[PDB]
């Protein structure tokens, strides 16, 4: 067979936490700093 | 009698608790530091007060450390799977909860520091809103801890 | 059929004289230094390249793979 | 011969699972890295404004 | 006696190299990379032969060598009419200015093409091809093989007792019609490229000794040249020796478990000496391989730090930025050692382009001019006219121009990068005397 | 027609190169009646080596025909350059 | 008795720890270096103080080196799989946590360094904030060390 | 006794070690080259100093080359799989770590060289930052060597 | 006794080498040609020197041919699988490495050619940068040669 | 005697050669036509010369046509399977290599024609660069011919 | 004797031929119509002649119609499988090749018509270029026809 | 002997014929109506003779309706599968071909009506162009009619 109960259950939990990681990283990557500072 | 792979799910719980919380705190710190850097130029006297958002972000990371270790000290070889998924749930519960809280702390802290410099009367409001953010992370810890022994 | 020794004798003498004796028979003009440099560099570069080509074909480990019609043609050609 | 099976890899699910996700992740890493290099921003300044 | 710049009369003088109608072009392609240090060894007298030779190796095609030579001859024969005229097209002017450089490239391309035995993908059989005696092939337990042959090849065996003998000059024509040319001759070109590259590199290093003597820098030879030339010899010259050794040491009688030179070379560096799985080239090789690598490593301290240490000694004895000197010398060693590895591989350009040219030529022949032949008489004659014209057109467009340009550039790049960087160092100023040169302008 | 001396000159070079190559090639086919070994032989190949010699003779003839056309081309292109 | 291919997970751990930590340090270094080049062009006297962000990024990389080696030295052929999952958790825990720390270092470094030139009193605040990011990287190491020997 | 397909892992390692590190060096060189062109037109006197990021980038590619050869010379048909997994991990460790180093080298080189054009005092700081990126690449090499010989 | 379709992987190798090498060379040529077309309008006298990026880039396609043929020479039916993977790895190694090199050459060629017209002194720096990018393609060949012959 | 579906690979080869080569030629033609149409406004005298990029594209398409026919003629029902894979490799090799060539032809043709309109002296340089791209497509044919006949 | 589903591939060929060829013609038609509408405001005269790109697009669709019918007429239930795969190849070959041609027709027609409005001499050049794209479509038909009868 | 997975392929044919054709007609209608509304501001006298693009769109929908009915009437329980794949092909062929036509109708209609508003001479041209798109849709019907009865 292509998949086992072990392998599959692993993949199912892996994807859920992978989506969480993707969500977190997504917002982290879309994070900018300032072009310039306001004043002296 | 132990379904093999039983240990795999558990250890991922410890990993998630630390990694996701670190991601949250890291983002929270990054946003707070950026806001502090922009604010502090004109009003350096607020630098010490402005650090608070960063500390809370750090606390989020600690919640994750607490669960990640609690799970790690709870791992064995002959894990009955039932226990493993409980640990995975606890890990994810605090992880995502801490992750979301870190975002709230960062985004709110950034605005709060900038606003406070313009209007110091907002300082208390900044702190209050941020406490709620931390309380959310705490929530994640509390349930994650409760689940670890069920 | 061929031996290896004879090719070496004939081409080593040819290129040797050029790189060894050549510089002895050179005009005294302003290009003398350039002509000698060329004579020697040429003989060395050319001899080495050939020597590799011939030595690489000694003690071969395998022969060519020829097509059936080619094999037939050669049988009745050479 | 007798409609015999060809022995469809015992533990197939293991080799399969490993190779699938390993080559998929590595292939994507190359695709993303290639994308980032493909679109490298030279700055489009300094001399580019004049050459354009 | 080496060529150097002319003496000038405590500021950095310009670099003056006397050139003539022939050598000027070669000096310019050197100057294009940079102007040599005052009293530097001029590489141009060696470029005159070295560069066209390396080109001919990359462009070793007899038929194109003819075309290339004839072009140069045409330009020279019209030199007076082309030079005493206006030539607004810089592409024609450029190749004209290099017409004497091209002339040589053609002459060497003929030489190398004949040794490669490739003239538009055709071999040149001088009736000396005695690789095998087919009549004796059938004797050697090959009876009516042409029956099965209809669907197979069958490889001609080595050491059947009836084959052998080298081709007098170049590659035996028989390989030009084999289906495995692409392995027999491919191996040759790989090994040849390594041999030529390493030897040429050693020459480039040898030149540095004369320069260091001229400027009376004992330190640059006691801590520089000597460990540098030994380092390169111990690693890369050793390889070259083994390549020739294998060719003359092993016959087909030992083709099974015949040593692989590439594997021993890697195992050499790593001190990897498995009990079995690889036969050794010669008895005691293990001791030699270990010794040479140790020496190469022991060569590094000399070039790495012994010079700045003695300079510090002499400085404090006399009593100089020691820190910067140590860093500079360390950089030299790092680039030298890593460059030797990369530079040796760089000469794989010779093989890479020679292979490409032969393959582009073969496909242009096979997929174009082959079509010009036909079993129909009149149709064949008339078609061959038009097909050849297309073949001629593509032959020039693809090989004579483009690949000739690639071979030109890559052979030149080898000159600049691997050769010159072993001795031709520093910079000077271009010699620009006041003179009435601008007569035609 | 003039056609431009730059293009007539190119024709002269192509014509001269072609005549040289086609004559030499035709000879090679006639002598080794060979390295090219592509005379378009029959698939129904019998035990008659003389059949291969005859095929090459045909190929050689075709080569000289093509050369003849290049000789005519060179003649025309030559006069164009002289008149241009 | 030990499952086959059991070493795979632990090997991925050792590599993951080094790679993700290098990614974190690399990002933090690149972002700081950009701010340094943009900042110190006007105020070169700060060039030797604005380097610190970069050093801290390097520490993130060391965390990864320490665990990646610790894992590699813990691997054998007949691994009981259980141990491998533990090794994978330790590898990812420090690697991905260091990665998050790298972003915190990078964003705060750039913002802090440029801000510092505009306002020198910000320097101390910048360091303190960057300290939290180094602590976030360390939390990952702590868990990884707990798991890798469990 | 040897599982067929086992060689696939080690073979991908030898390739990955070169391919990923090559992309890193390719980015580093390409990104630096653009910055060099900008500097040199403004002032060519520094043309022989701004090349350094490129040399460093090349060293990264070499790190990968070294491992790729070590793995390739360690392949066999009768592979025990364990060693094949180590070779894959070792190849990825150096390849992906060098990849991160390549980006680090390119980004800081461009910023540093462009800044140096205006401020010659920036050179020393640029070199120090470049040193950290080369160190990031080396750490990968170290782990890869430990794994491949384990 | 050999596995079925064992040539499948080796065949993809020979193709992949040529395909990815063509991709790299095509990219390098396209970017270099764009820079030349824009550059030579101002200084047509440089149109000859400016070709170098394009000529060098062609080496990648050559490297692809060299390996693709070297692999093809060793394709038979009774392949022991082991050798097939080696051929696949060698094909990918040179192809994807040539692809990386193609990117490097193209990007620096565009900047180099444009810069040279602005400042002819850039010629030497451009050549050096192009070399290192080409070396990356060379390294690909080196690994492929060692691996495909193992 | 062989596996059913053995012919499938060879069939995909014949199609791949034609389709990918046509895609490349179509791209090259489209981009060349766009630049030419605009060029015609400045310099209609170049409408005839500027066709060449389009011819280059066409030749790419032929490369694909030649291999597709060779595969289709060589493919049989009782295919040896080994030969079927080689046909797919040959098809992809020429098709995808021609596809890459196609992009180079298009980008270089458009940029060249546009630059030529501004400066007619660039015409010869455009043709030379185009020659390299056409030869890169031929590289694909060479490998495909070697594979499809082995 | 052959699989009852073997007919699946053939009918997918007949459909693919028509669908992709129609898609190509549809794109080319849409692109031409957009350019024609704009040109028509500039000047009436050319409206009539400007239809040609659209006709060529239509021919692409016919190419596909011819193959789709040939496959449908030859497709049976007791199909030889071999023939079915050939039909799938023939369908894709003509369809996807025509699709590529449709883009060339579209882009070239749009740019050509818009340019021709400004320079009437472009009209002849436009047709010649579109001719090459129609020839590219024919190439797809040629291979499909060879595969269909093979 | 009838395979129970056939009534699905068949009915999906009838569905595809209607659904994709409606998508095409809907797209063409949406774009045509938008152009008409804008046109009506200046040239309300053209409103009625501008509906044609929408009628044509509808004809595409009919093409699909007719095939969907023909298949639906042909659907039975004991389907020999062969017929099911013919129904699937016929459904997709007309549906997807009509979909392509819908885009041509839409884009040409929008551009044509907007142009016609200013250049009344474009009207015959708009119709000729749109006639070609309707013909492209009919081609889909022709193939579907051939397949559905085969």
């Amino acid at each position: 067979g292509f998949f086992s109960p072990g392998i599959w259950m692993g993949l199912l939990t892996t994807l859920f936490m992978l989506f969480i990681f993707t969500y977190g990283l997504h917002m982290i990557l879309s994070l900018k700093t300032m072009d310039r500072f306001d004043d002296r | 009698n132990n379904p093999e792979y039983s240990s795999f799910f558990g250890v991922m719980g410890a990993s998630s608790a630390m990694v996701f919380s670190a991601m949250g705190a890291a983002y929270g710190t990054a946003k707070s530091g950026t806001g502090i850097a922009a604010m502090s130029v004109m009003r350096p006297e607020l630098i010490m007060k402005s650090i608070i958002p960063v500390v809370m972000a750090g606390i989020i990371a600690i919640y994750g450390l607490v669960v990640a270790v609690l799970i790690a000290n709870s791992l064995t070889d002959g894990i009955t799977l039932y226990r493993s998924f409980l640990q995975l749930g606890a890990g994810l519960s605090v992880g995502l909860s801490g992750l979301a809280a870190g975002f709230a702390i960062g985004i709110v802290g950034d605005a709060g520091v900038r606003g406070t410099a313009q209007q110091p009367r907002l300082f208390v409001g900044m702190i209050l809103i941020l406490i709620f953010a931390e309380v959310l992370g705490l929530y994640g810890l509390i349930v994650a801890l409760i689940l670890s022994t069920k | 059929a061929h031996s290896f020794a004879l090719p070496v004798i004939i081409f080593t003498t040819f290129w040797g004289l050029i790189g060894i004796a050549g510089p002895w028979f050179v005009p005294k003009g302003p290009n003398r230094g350039v002509i000698i440099t060329m004579l020697v560099a040429t003989a060395v570069c050319c001899y080495l390249f050939w020597l590799i080509a011939i030595l690489a074909q000694l003690n071969p480990l395998f022969g060519p793979q020829l097509k059936n019609e080619t094999i037939w043609y050669v049988r009745f050609l050479w | 011969p007798y409609n015999l099976a060809y022995k469809y890899n015992l533990e197939y699910s293991v080799v399969f699972n490993l190779v699938l996700w390993i080559m998929t992740g590595l292939a994507l890493a190359v695709i993303i890295t290639s994308y980032n290099i493909w679109n490298m921003d030279p700055g489009y300044d300094s001399i580019i404004y004049r050459m354009t | 006696e080496l060529f150097r710049s002319e003496e000038m009369t405590n500021q950095t003088p310009p670099t003056y190299n006397k050139t003539n109608k022939f050598t000027h072009g070669f000096q310019n392609i050197v100057d294009a990379y940079g102007i040599g240090t005052y009293r530097e060894i001029n590489p141009a007298p060696y470029t005159v032969i070295t560069f066209p030779f390396l080109f001919a190796v990359m462009f070793g095609d007899f038929g194109h060598g003819i075309l290339m030579t004839l072009f140069a001859v045409w330009m020279v024969l019209r030199e007076s009419r082309i030079l005493s005229q206006k030539n607004e097209n810089e592409m024609f002017s450029m190749v004209f200015s290099g017409r004497y450089i091209i002339l040589l490239m053609g002459l060497f391309s003929i030489y190398t093409g004949l040794i490669y035995n490739d003239c538009f993908s055709k071999s040149l059989n001088i009736f000396g091809s005695s690789w095998s005696v087919r009549p004796m092939f059938t004797i050697g337990n090959w009876t009516e093989e042409t029956l099965l042959g209809s669907s197979v090849l069958q490889l001609n065996p080595a050491i059947p007792g009836v084959f052998g003998g080298p081709y007098p000059f170049g590659i035996d024509p028989i390989w030009n019609i084999a289906t495995n040319k692409l392995t027999f001759l491919n191996s040759f070109k790989m090994k040849m490229s390594v041999i030529l590259g390493i030897i040429h590199m050693l020459f480039g290093v040898s030149l540095s000794l004369f320069n260091h003597i001229y400027f009376k820098k004992p330190l640059n030879i006691y801590f520089g040249f000597i460990p540098e030339i030994i380092f390169m010899s111990s690693l890369f010259g050793y390889l070259v020796i083994l390549i020739f050794y294998k060719w003359t040491a092993y016959d087909a009688h030992s083709s099974r478990n015949a040593p692989s030179l590439l594997i021993h070379f890697i195992n050499m560096f790593l001190f990897s000496y498995p009990e079995s799985g690889n036969a050794m080239l010669y008895s005691g090789q293990k001791g030699i391989q270990c010794f040479l690598i140790v020496v190469a490593m022991l060569c590094v301290p000399w070039m790495l730090l012994f010079k700045p240490l003695i300079l510090r000694h002499q400085y404090l004895r006399k009593k100089f930025d020691f820190g910067d000197t140590m860093v500079h010398q360390a950089i030299h060693t790092i680039e030298y050692c890593l460059g030797c590895i990369s530079n040796t591989a760089s000469y794989l350009r010779l093989w890479a382009l020679s292979l490409a040219h032969a393959q582009l030529s073969e496909v242009l022949w096979t997929m174009v001019i082959h079509i010009g032949l036909h079993v129909r008489s009149l149709a064949g004659g008339l078609g061959l006219f038009f097909i050849f014209a297309a073949f001629a057109t593509l032959t020039v467009a693809i090989l004579l121009i483009m690949e000739g340009l690639s071979a030109f550039l890559h052979a030149l790049r080898l000159h600049w990068v691997e050769f010159q960087n072993k001795f031709y160092t520093g910079t000077g100023f271009k010699f620009l005397p006041f003179s009435f040169e601008h007569i035609r302008e | 027609l003039c056609c431009g001396p730059k293009l007539a000159a190119c024709g002269i070079v192509l014509s001269a190169w072609g005549v040289i190559m086609l004559i030499m090639l035709g000879i090679f086919f006639n002598v080794h009646s060979l390295i090219e070994d592509v005379p378009f032989t029959e698939k129904d190949f019998e035990n008659g080596p003389q059949n291969i010699y005859n095929l090459y003779e045909q190929v050689s003839y075709n080569c000289f025909i093509a050369a003849g056309l290049y000789l005519l081309l060179g003649g025309f292109s030559f006069c164009q350059v002289r008149l241009n």
